[PDB]
């Protein structure tokens, strides 16, 4: 019988604000955070500008969705899964989703859905070639205040072995 | 705030609407959160589903108001609705029934 | 007396050309480049929509110039030294300054000016925080065949350890 | 082709122009070339520098033609030429000459 897991790689999340003077030049101001590379996804390094999606908006329904340019990381707050009764889609599905619209990355805030992460790290799907990484606690309190204060701001994913 | 909601939450916003209303997902810089409208805003039409009612985006190619993804209301002013879809004139067989914007059969 | 240098750790730049397809996903296809990453520059994986930036535009000398979104990966394709010469700015000076400007990381393409390696290498001014990589031969042939002819591309610069 | 380059490269169109003429970076996309032109396109002005001359976009506000990066010579429409800089009226000490949009004392 199966014994225990090897401990998921930790991606090191630096999410940049930046700032421009007239001449057009760039100030930025990093914050450090700390999230695991999930099995749904590759652990690999990916960076791109942060867009939120709410988890209703990741299905195969609604089909007319906007277009996004290529390369953006999604951020996802997922809820306590009450909150919605009957998914369109698994959180694997809703990866996948965001991948085939453009995400370079994906990252799931899992505070209010723990389960959300023995699902991710399943492997029984394909996994996808971009990384899914999952947050909690501090750091994804961190990230979500962000997105809803700030006006943009671009992740860089890291995986350093 | 969390108006029209039967359930809410900071980041998200409305996650299950008051079972009248139709679930807008507003995009505002990084932020993408639930409302609860009435009714679905310009651009929009309203799908009541077997869930929930949610508003989705109008695409259909010189149309000002859609009753469905593949459906026509209104057509921009100039074009002429036949079958749900929207001509600059109407199509072989068809033409505009007196003074109007709808394709009939003939002429 | 000092022996031969450690050799520059490989980059592996993945360029992606990216098409919207029937419902508002992304078709995607990757080409595989390999440079090396530069001393004037850190060894970690950057990515970013490709920007093409002619040599002689880098400089401090012109002043107010567009905005760029942040995060781009800047192309500088060096022409044969004496074709500038008097330049504004070293080759060092071109990097940081594309950074100061927004770029998440840089690619020099070298074929044509084989001694700015020894100057991306020198090692005596403090690095940028992002990486200034070097490419030539047939994968700088690539990259250029791309940014001349494609509408769009992204490059994932990455340190694989 | 490439037009007014005493030196041209594919990937980088002009690297120098005939004295004359001044170089622009002509952005398209992902691509950035060089051109050399008589005199710089609508909303550039051009600097004969000490190596080259070449055109700079011009960002003075309500102008509608630089002279330089700090100096328009044509204001837009309805703002007085004053120095330099474009004002929706001119700034005390100074008013309109006659019929004109140019502060003077």
């Amino acid at each position: 019988e199966t014994g225990e897991s090897l401990a998921k790689e930790t991606a090191f999340v630096e999410v940049v604000l930046f700032e421009s003077s007239p001449n057009g030049d760039y100030k930025t101001h990093t914050t450090e955070l700390q999230g695991r590379f999930s099995r749904a996804g590759a652990t690999i390094s990916a960076e791109g500008e942060i867009v939120q999606m709410h988890p209703l908006g990741l299905c195969n329904n609604n089909d007319e969705e906007d277009l996004y340019e290529y390369g953006w990381v999604g951020v996802v707050k997922l809820e306590q899964p009450e909150m919605d009764p009957k998914p369109c889609l698994t959180v694997l599905g809703k990866a996948k989703r965001a991948v085939q619209r453009g995400a370079t990355a994906v990252i799931f805030d899992v505070s209010d859905n723990p389960d959300a992460v023995e699902q991710l790290n399943q492997g029984l799907e394909d996994p996808l070639k971009r990384p899914v990484v999952y947050m909690k606690g501090m750091d994804a309190i961190k990230l979500m205040n962000i997105v809803n204060k700030q006006k943009g701001a671009r992740a860089r994913i890291q995986h350093r072995p | 705030i969390c108006k029209g909601c039967l359930s809410c939450s900071k980041d998200n916003g409305c996650l299950r609407c008051q079972p009248k209303l139709f679930f807008y997902l507003r995009r505002e810089g990084m932020r993408q959160y639930g409302e609860c409208l009435q009714s679905c805003p310009p651009g929009y039409y309203g799908v009541r589903g077997p869930d929930m009612n949610r508003c989705s985006r109008c695409r259909i190619e010189n149309c000002d108001s859609c009753f469905s993804r593949d459906f026509c209301i209104k057509c921009k002013s100039g074009f002429y609705s036949h079958k749900g879809q929207c001509f600059e004139e109407c199509p072989e067989g068809f033409a505009p029934l007196d003074d109007t914007m709808v394709c009939v059969d003939g002429t």
